[PDB]
DNA sequence: AAGCAGTAGAGCATGC
DNA sequence: TGCTCTACTGCTTCGATATCG
DNA sequence: AAGCAGTAGAGCA
DNA sequence: GCATGCTCTACTGCTTCGATATCG
C-alpha cells in the first residue's frame, strides 16, 4: 500500500566531530541518507520520506519551547521522493553546529506526523535516527512517551558510528572499532536508547541499532518497507481424496530490473520521430517487397521445409486439462541430489488459512516427513498455459513456520551424460606430500568458518548472502551524476562498492606466506 | 572427432522363407524387419539428424550395383534420414507389399557369398567424409546359409575378416525363426533376438557435446589455471518457427529499417540515442554509455576465500549448475594442481568460494565450488566424472518475504497412518523416463504432416497420476485420515 | 541508394565486405559529380559517425579494417567537395583532429593501414585546414620525421609525400601576412640554416633541409633581399660539394638529383645577379641528370622530366 | 567454441 | 444504503528477437 | 503478446 | 649495391551453431 520513512540527521557540534584521517561520520551520514533517497526515487514506490535535520544554529517550528525544539528546522515533510532532497543533501556542506538536545527530534517527528495525516494512510511508520551519541540528554518525558509510541505504532531505527565498545576502510567484515570510543556522553545516551528501545519492543532493542560499517554493506535499512507477495490459492490431492486447501508463495529468484531505454532521435528531445519498419522481402533475385498476408510458418524435418502454420497446430497442440499441485509417488531413499534441480524459482507451498484443519493436517504430513529422509514428487501446474512439470517438495522444520518448498526436476531430454577422464588412477598426474601440505596452509591461512565464543558453534567469515545487489546500486548512481551535472563523463567505480566486495583483511595477511610457497614450490604455469 | 559422423547399413535376407509366413499366421518376418527399419529412421530422423542411413536388399532376382554383379539391389545411398526415404520404402508393407516387391523386383534366387560385403566396402568409401561408426545392421534368420559348400564359408570368412581390418563391424539383428533363442550355432566367426532399442526407447531426445566458456581462475594474482566450464542440464525445446512464402514455398527473408522522424527519410546507428524517463526528469545518452555503466571486471574466477560444506542450506539455489574441468591451455600441471586441490578439498571437506564473471562484459556473480569424485564399477558404471561444480548464491531482492507469522500445532494421531502410507506409496526413483509431454506431442504431430498416415499418433504421457490404481493399492484409509480428529462438517 | 541502404540495415557483413562498401561510396563520389548535390552531404555523416565510434570508446577496442575503409572513403570523397575553415569552419577541425588521433606513432605492431591511409589522405588534401595547420608543428613535424624513419618499403615512400605537401602548405601561408607573424617565420628560418650543413648519417634530413631551402627560399624575398641572395650562393655550394668535387665514380646517391633540380631552380626563379661563376657547374649538374635517366624508377621518371 | 582457409610478411639464393 | 454486473489493473505467466562465444 | 484475480464504477433495488 | 625472385608459418578472419540475455 504506502509506506513511511522519516529520516532523523544530527548537524550537531560533536557531530560535527573532527577526523583523524581515515573517514569521516558526517560523510557517511550523507551517503547512506542518499543511498536510501536513491533507491526510493528509483524503484517508484509510493511512500513518503521526511526529513528531521537537528544540529543547525536555526529554529524552525510551531512550538519550540524554550531550549526543547531549538535546533530544529525541516526542509522537506513527509513526500515522495525527488531531486529537491538530493538538492537537499548535495548543497549542505555547511553544519551551521550547535545542539540543544537530540531527544526531542523524535517527539517533534511523531507530533508533525499525526498533526499532518489526513486521509492518506500507512501501513508502517519507520524513523531511523543518524546520530554519533555525544550530545546532552534530558529524560522529562519518558513514559508518556514510551506509551505514545506504543499506542501510536512508530517503529524505529538507530544509526551509530563504527565505534561499538590493520588500516580499516569502512568495514570489511572485521573489527568495527579501531582502538577506542567510548566516553560518559556515549554511556548515557547508549542506555537511555537501549532502554526506550526494550521498553517498546523487546530483544531487538539490543539488535535493531547498526553502524555505518555494516548499513551501507548491508539491507538493514530495508526492513520493514517491502510488501509480501500476492495469496496463492490451490488444492493438493493425494489419491482420490485429500483435498487440502493450500496457500503458496514465491521465495528467492533471478532479480530484474524493470526500467527500459527508450531510442529517441538526436537533436529533437521528443519520442514519437521514430516509425520503424520491416518488410518480410523474398527477393531471391531482384528485389520483390511483399505484404503481410501471405505466411506460412514452416518448419524443418530432416532434410526439407513442412508446411502448416498455426490453428491447426492451435488444435493439434498438447491438451493441458487445468492446473494441478498433485502428488506422484514417493521415495524414502533421498535419492534426489543436489546436482539436479534446475528450476529459476523456488516455492514455498505453506499451509492453509481459514479455519486450518487443512494447514494442521498438512503440518501431520511434513511432521511424518521429518522422521526419516523421505521425499515427495509432486507435479506442478500454474494454468493451462504453462507445460506441466514434475518437482520434488522438500519439508522445512523451523522455529515459527512449518512449510514445504517446492523446486523443479529434469524430463528425460534435458540430460546428457559423456565420458570424462578419472584422476585418481591416473599414472600422469598425481602430486607430491609437500605441494599438498601447500595446498592445506593455504586453505587453513585461508579459511574462513571457524568455531568460537565457548560454545564452538561456528562463526563464518564473509557470509556471501547477506551483499545488496551492486548492479542496480552502480547503475543507479550512475543515472543520478548524469541527470545532476548534465554534461561531465561518467565516473569510475565507488570505492565503498569495493569496500562491501572485499573478503577482510587478517585472512589475506595470513594467506600472503603460503601463496608465496605454492608460488614457490608448484611448478611453472606456462 | 567433433564433426564426425556415423553410418549404418540395412542388409536384408529376404530370399527363401522369410518371404514366406513360415507356414505360421502370427508373424511375417519381412514386415517386421520394415518395420524395425521404419522405426530406426522414424527417430533418428529426429534424434540424430546427420549420420548416414542405407538400405541394401540381397538375394534379389534383379541387380542393382555399380560393381554390376547378380542377384544384389542396392536402393539408396549414403544420405541423411529423408521424408522421401521413408514413403518411398514402406511401400512393402503386409502382403500388398509383398506382392509389390514380388513385382518391382521380386523374391528368391541363390544369394550371393563374399560379393555382398565387397558392395558394402564399395558403399562406403565412396563417402569422403570422416566415418566414426561403421555397423551393419543384418536382418536374417536362417543361420547356415552356405551349408552344402565350403568355398564359399571359407571366402566369406575371409573378405569378413578383411571387413573387420579397415574397421567395419556388423551386428545382425536377428529374426525370430524358431521364436525363442535355441539357435546356439556357430556364428562366431564372423560378429564382433532382443529389438525393443529398435522398436521404441528413443522417441524424443537428440546427440550434441560443446564446452560453453573456457576461462581461468587465478588465486592469488599470478597463480593462474585453466578450467573449462561444461554445462551438463540444459533444458532442451522446440526448434525456431522458419519463416515461409505461400505459393513459392520458400524462406522470406525479413529486413528492417527505421525512419519517419517528421520528416520521413531514413537513419542510421548514429542520429538516435538512448533515453530513460523517471518521473518528471528525462536522461539521454548514448549506447556505448548505456553498455559500459555495467562494466566491472574481466572474464575468469577469482578465489575469495574458503568454507566447508555445512553452512550452505539447499533452500538456496538459483540457477543451474555447471561443471568445471581442468583443460590443457595453459600448462601441462594445471591438471596437476586440480587434482591436489581436488583431493585436500575432498578429504578435508571445504569448498572454495569464488567470483566469476563469464564473457568480456558481465557484472560479477558469486559462486561455491564443490568437489565431486568419480564413480565407476566393474561393468563400468561410469556415473559420475571427477571435476568441481558451481553453485550459485542469491544476493538481496532474490529473497522476499512471506506473511509467515503463522504457527499452530497438530496432534500426533496421525504420523503412523502416514508412515504406513507412504510405505504403501514406495518406489525406487528413477534413473531415467519420465519424458516431455508437449515436446512428445509436438514430435509426433509433425510426423503427422509430412507422413500424413492418418491422425495425431500415440500420446501417453507418462506424467499423470492414476487415481484408479491409487484407490485399491491405499485401500479404505482415506476416510480415517479424513477424519479421525478433524471433521470438515461443512 | 542500393549500397547505402545496404548499411542502414541490422546486423551482416563481416567488416570485409563493409571496407569495400565504404570504399565503393567514395569512389563513386569522385567521380561524377552531377547528381549528389543532395545525398553527398549525409554521406560525411556516414563516414563521420562510424568514425567516431571506432575511434572513441573504452569498451570494445577498434576495428582495424573499418578504418581503412572509411578513411579511403574520405581520401576519394574529399576531391570537389571540399568543406575548409573558410566557409564552414566547424568540420574541418572535426576531420583534422580525427586524422591527428589516426597518425599517432603506433610501435609495437605491424598493421600498417591506418598510418598508411590517414598519412596519404593529409598528402593529397593538405590544403583544407587554413588555421588549424600552423599551431601543432614541432609535434606534427617530429611524428611525421618519425614516420620517415619507419623502415616500411611502401609507406616511407607513402609518408614523404606527406611531409612534402606539408612543409608546401604551411609556406604559402607563412609568407601571406608577413611581418605580424614574424616568428614562425624566424623559427623555420633559424631551423634551415646550417640544417643542409649537417653532417649527416642518413638521407633523409639532408633531402629536407635541401626541400626546405628551396621552397622557404621564397619568403625571405619579401623581407630580407639579401639573404635570397646569399642563398643559391650557399646552395650551389653546398650541393656542388656533395658530389662534382669527389667520387662520381663511387656513390649510390643518384636519387636525390630531382630534388636537387627543382631547389635550384625555384630559388634560381626568385634570385637576381647570378655570380657568373657557378653557372659552369650549373650546367654540368643538368647535364648529369639527361645522363642519368635509365637508372630510374618508373614514377619517378615523371617528376624528374618536370 | 569448433574448425578451416588465406596470406602477409619476414626469411632462402642469384642479378643491371 | 445493500447487492451485482462489469470496467479496470497492476501482475504475473509465457512466446519471439538480436547478442555473442 | 496473452490471461487473471482483487478493486472498484455504477446499474438495480 | 641494394633490385629481384622465391618459400614456409603464425595472425586475422569465416562460418556454423549453441547458448544467453532481452524484448514483447
Amino acid at each position: 500500500n504506502k509506506a513511511a520513512v522519516v529520516l532523523c540527521m544530527d548537524v550537531g557540534f560533536t557531530m560535527s566531530n573532527s577526523i583523524p584521517g581515515i573517514e569521516s561520520p558526517f560523510e557517511q551520514a550523507k551517503k547512506v541518507i542518499t543511498m536510501f533517497v536513491q533507491r526510493q526515487v528509483f524503484a517508484e514506490n509510493k511512500d513518503e520520506i521526511a526529513l528531521v535535520l537537528f544540529g543547525t544554529d536555526g529554529t524552525d517550528n510551531p512550538l519550540s519551547g524554550g531550549d526543547q525544539y531549538q535546533n530544529i528546522t525541516v526542509h522537506r515533510h513527509l513526500m515522495l521522493p525527488d531531486f529537491d532532497l538530493l538538492e537537499d543533501i548535495e548543497s549542505k556542506i555547511q553544519p551551521g553546529s550547535q545542539q540543544a538536545d537530540f531527544l526531542d527530534a523524535l517527539i517533534v517527528s511523531m507530533d508533525v506526523i499525526q498533526h499532518e495525516t489526513i486521509g492518506k494512510k500507512f501501513e508502517k511508520r519507520h524513523i531511523e535516527i543518524f546520530t554519533d551519541l555525544s550530545s546532552r540528554f534530558s529524560k522529562s518525558q519518558l513514559d508518556i512517551i514510551i506509551h505514545s509510541l506504543k499506542k501510536c505504532d512508530i517503529s524505529l531505527q538507530f544509526f551509530l558510528p563504527f565505534s561499538l565498545g590493520g588500516p580499516f576502510r569502512l568495514g570489511g567484515h572485521g573489527p568495527s572499532f579501531p582502538l577506542k570510543g567510548i566516553t560518559e556522553q556515549q554511556k548515557e545516551g547508549l542506555e537511555i536508547v537501549k532502554m526506550v528501545m526494550i521498553s517498546l519492543e523487546g530483544e531487538d532493542g539490543l539488535d535493531e541499532i547498526y553502524s555505518f560499517s555494516e548499513s551501507l554493506r548491508k539491507l538493514c535499512v530495508f526492513k520493514k518497507i517491502e510488501r509480501h507477495s500476492i495469496h496463492w490459492p490451490c488444492r493438493l490431492t493425494i489419491g482420490s481424496n485429500l483435498s487440502i486447501r493450500i496457500a503458496a508463495y514465491k521465495s528467492i529468484l533471478q532479480e530484474r530490473v524493470k526500467k527500459t531505454w527508450t531510442v529517441v532521435d538526436a537533436k529533437t528531445l521528443k519520442k514519437e520521430d521514430i516509425q520503424k519498419e520491416t518488410v518480410y522481402c523474398l527477393n531471391d533475385d531482384d528485389e520483390t517487397e511483399v505484404l503481410k498476408e501471405d505466411i506460412i510458418q514452416g518448419f524443418r524435418y530432416g532434410s526439407d521445409i513442412v508446411p502448416f502454420s498455426k490453428v491447426d497446430e492451435e488444435q493439434m497442440k498438447y491438451k493441458s486439462e487445468g492446473k494441478c499441485f498433485s502428488v506422484l509417488g514417493f521415495c524414502k531413499s533421498s535419492q534426489v541430489q543436489r546436482r539436479f534441480f534446475m528450476g529459476n524459482q523456488v516455492l514455498k507451498v505453506f499451509a492453509a488459512r481459514d479455519d486450518e484443519a487443512a494447514a494442521v493436517a498438512l503440518s501431520s504430513l511434513i511432521h511424518a516427513l521429518d522422521d526419516l529422509d523421505m521425499v515427495a514428487i509432486v507435479r506442478y501446474a500454474y494454468d493451462k498455459r504453462a507445460n506441466p512439470q514434475v518437482g520434488v517438495a522438500f519439508p522445512h522444520i523451523k522455529h515459527n513456520y512449518e512449510c514445504l518448498v517446492y523446486v523443479q526436476l529434469p524430463f528425460m531430454e534435458d540430460l546428457r551424460q559423456y565420458m570424462f577422464s578419472s584422476l585418481k588412477n591416473s599414472k600422469k598426474y598425481a602430486p607430491t606430500e609437500a605441494q599438498l601440505n601447500a595446498v592445506d596452509a593455504l586453505i587453513d591461512s585461508m579459511s574462513l568458518a571457524k568455531k568460537d565464543e565457548k560454545t564452538d558453534t561456528l562463526e563464518d567469515l564473509f557470509p556471501t548472502t547477506k551483499i545488496p545487489n551492486p548492479r542496480f546500486q552502480r547503475l543507479f548512481q550512475c543515472l543520478l551524476h548524469r541527470a545532476l551535472h548534465p554534461r561531465e563523463p561518467l565516473p569510475p567505480i565507488q570505492q565503498h562498492i569495493w569496500n562491501m566486495l572485499n573478503p577482510p583483511a587478517e585472512v589475506t595477511t595470513k594467506s600472503q606466506i603460503p601463496l608465496s610457497k605454492i608460488k614457490t614450490l608448484f611448478p611453472l604455469i606456462e | 572427432k567433433y564433426s564426425g559422423r556415423d553410418s549404418l547399413i540395412f542388409l536384408v535376407d529376404a530370399s527363401k522363407a522369410m518371404f514366406e509366413s513360415q507356414s505360421e499366421d502370427e508373424l511375417t518376418p519381412f514386415d517386421m524387419s520394415i518395420q524395425c527399419i521404419q522405426s530406426v529412421y522414424i527417430s533418428k530422423i529426429i534424434s540424430s539428424d546427420r549420420d548416414l542411413l542405407a538400405v541394401v536388399f540381397y538375394g534379389t532376382e534383379k541387380d542393382k550395383n555399380s560393381v554390376n554383379f547378380k542377384n544384389i539391389y542396392v536402393l539408396q545411398e549414403l544420405d541423411n534420414p529423408g521424408a522421401k526415404r521413408i514413403l518411398e520404402l514402406d511401400q512393402f508393407k503386409g502382403q500388398q507389399g509383398q506382392k509389390r516387391f514380388q513385382d518391382m523386383m521380386g523374391h528368391g534366387s541363390d544369394y550371393s557369398l563374399s560379393e555382398v560385403l565387397w558392395v558394402c566396402a564399395n558403399l562406403f568409401s565412396d563417402v569422403q567424409f570422416k566415418m566414426s561408426h561403421k555397423r551393419i545392421m543384418l536382418f536374417t534368420n536362417e543361420d547356415n546359409p552356405h551349408g552344402n559348400d565350403s568355398a564359399k564359408a571359407s571366402r566369406a570368412r575371409t573378405k569378413a575378416g578383411d571387413l573387420r581390418d579397415t574397421g567395419i563391424f556388423l551386428d545382425l539383428m536377428h529374426l525370430k525363426k524358431p521364436g525363442g533363442f535355441d539357435i546356439s550355432l556357430f556364428y562366431r566367426d564372423i560378429i564382433s533376438s532382443k529389438l525393443e532399442d529398435l522398436l521404441r526407447k528413443v522417441r524424443a531426445k537428440e546427440t550434441r557435446k560443446r564446452a560453453l566458456s573456457r576461462l581461468k581462475l587465478k588465486l592469488n594474482k599470478d597463480i593462474v589455471i585453466s578450467v573449462g566450464i561444461y554445462n551438463l542440464v540444459q533444458k532442451a525445446l522446440k526448434p525456431p518457427p522458419i519463416k515461409l512464402y505461400r505459393e513459392t514455398n520458400e524462406p522470406v527473408k525479413t529486413k528492417t529499417r527505421t525512419f519517419n522522424t517528421s520528416t520521413g527519410g531514413l537513419l542510421l546507428p548514429s542520429d538516435t540515442k538512448r533515453s530513460q524517463i523517471y518521473g518528471s526528469r528525462q536522461i539521454i545518452l548514448e549506447k556505448e554509455e548505456t553498455e559500459e555503466l555495467k562494466r566491472f571486471d574481466d572474464p575468469g574466477l577469482m578465489l575469495m576465500g574458503f568454507k566447508p560444506l555445512v553452512l550452505l542450506k539447499k533452500h538456496h539455489y538459483l540457477r543451474p549448475s555447471l561443471f568445471v574441468y581442468p583443460e590443457e591451455s595453459l600448462v601441462i600441471g594445471s591438471s596437476t594442481l586440480f587434482s591436489a586441490l581436488l583431493i585436500k578439498c575432498l578429504e578435508k571437506e571445504v569448498a572454495a568460494l569464488c567470483r566469476y564473471t563469464p564473457r568480456r562484459n558481465i557484472p560479477p556473480y558469486f559462486v561455491a565450488l564443490v568437489p565431486q569424485e568419480e564413480e565407476l564399477d566393474d561393468q563400468k558404471i561410469q556415473v559420475t566424472p571427477p571435476g568441481f561444480q558451481l553453485v550459485f548464491l542469491p544476493f538481496a531482492d532474490d529473497k522476499r518475504k512471506m506473511p509467515f507469522t503463522e504457527k499452530i500445532m497438530a496432534t500426533p494421531e496421525q504420523v503412523g497412518k502416514m508412515k504406513a502410507i507412504v510405505e504403501k506409496l514406495r518406489f525406487t526413483y528413477r534413473s531415467d523416463s519420465f519424458e516431455n509431454p508437449v515436446l512428445q506431442q509436438h514430435f509426433r504431430n509433425l510426423e503427422a504432416l509430412a507422413l500424413d498416415l492418418m491422425e495425431p499418433e500415440q500420446a501417453v504421457d507418462l506424467t499423470l497420476p492414476k487415481v484408479e490404481a491409487m484407490n485399491k493399492r491405499l485401500g479404505s484409509l482415506v476416510d480415517e485420515f479424513k477424519e479421525l480428529v478433524y471433521p470438515p462438517d461443512y | 541508394s542500393k549500397f547505402y541502404g545496404e548499411l542502414a540495415l541490422k546486423k551482416k557483413i563481416p567488416d570485409t565486405v563493409l571496407e569495400k562498401v565504404y570504399e565503393l561510396l567514395g569512389l563513386l563520389g569522385e567521380v561524377h559529380p552531377s547528381e549528389m548535390i543532395n545525398n553527398a552531404e549525409n554521406l560525411f555523416r556516414a563516414f563521420l559517425g562510424e568514425l567516431k565510434t571506432q575511434m572513441t570508446s573504452a569498451v570494445r577496442e577498434p576495428k582495424l579494417p573499418v578504418l581503412a575503409g572509411c578513411l579511403k572513403g574520405l581520401s576519394s570523397l574529399l576531391c570537389n567537395f571540399t568543406k575548409s575553415m573558410e566557409e564552414d569552419p566547424q568540420t574541418s577541425r572535426e576531420i583534422f583532429n580525427f586524422v591527428l588521433k589516426a597518425i599517432r606513432p603506433q610501435i609495437d605492431l605491424k598493421r600498417y593501414a591506418v598510418p598508411s591511409a590517414g598519412l596519404r589522405l593529409f598528402a593529397l588534401h593538405a590544403s583544407q585546414f587554413s588555421t588549424c595547420l600552423l599551431d601543432n608543428y614541432v609535434s606534427l613535424f617530429e611524428v611525421l620525421l618519425k614516420w620517415c624513419a619507419h623502415t616500411n618499403v611502401e609507406l616511407k615512400k607513402a609518408a614523404l609525400s606527406a611531409l612534402e605537401s606539408f612543409l608546401k602548405q604551411v609556406s604559402n601561408m607563412v609568407a601571406k601576412n608577413a611581418e605580424m607573424h614574424k616568428n614562425k617565420l624566424q623559427y623555420f628560418m633559424e631551423q634551415f640554416y646550417g640544417i643542409i650543413r649537417n653532417v649527416d648519417s642518413n638521407n633523409k634530413e639532408l633531402s629536407i633541409a635541401i626541400r626546405g631551402y628551396g621552397l622557404f627560399a621564397g619568403p625571405c624575398k619579401v623581407i630580407n633581399a639579401k639573404d635570397v641572395d646569399f642563398m643559391y650562393v650557399e646552395l650551389i655550394q653546398r650541393c656542388k660539394q656533395m658530389f662534382l668535387t669527389q667520387t662520381d665514380t663511387g656513390d649510390d646517391r643518384v636519387y636525390q638529383m630531382p630534388s636537387f633540380l627543382q631547389s635550384v631552380a625555384s630559388v634560381l626563379l626568385y634570385l637576381d645577379t647570378v655570380p657568373e661563376v657557378y653557372t659552369p657547374v650549373l650546367e654540368h649538374l643538368v647535364v648529369m641528370q639527361i645522363d642519368s635517366f635509365p637508372q630510374y624508377s618508373p614514377k619517378m621518371q615523371l617528376v624528374c622530366c618536370r
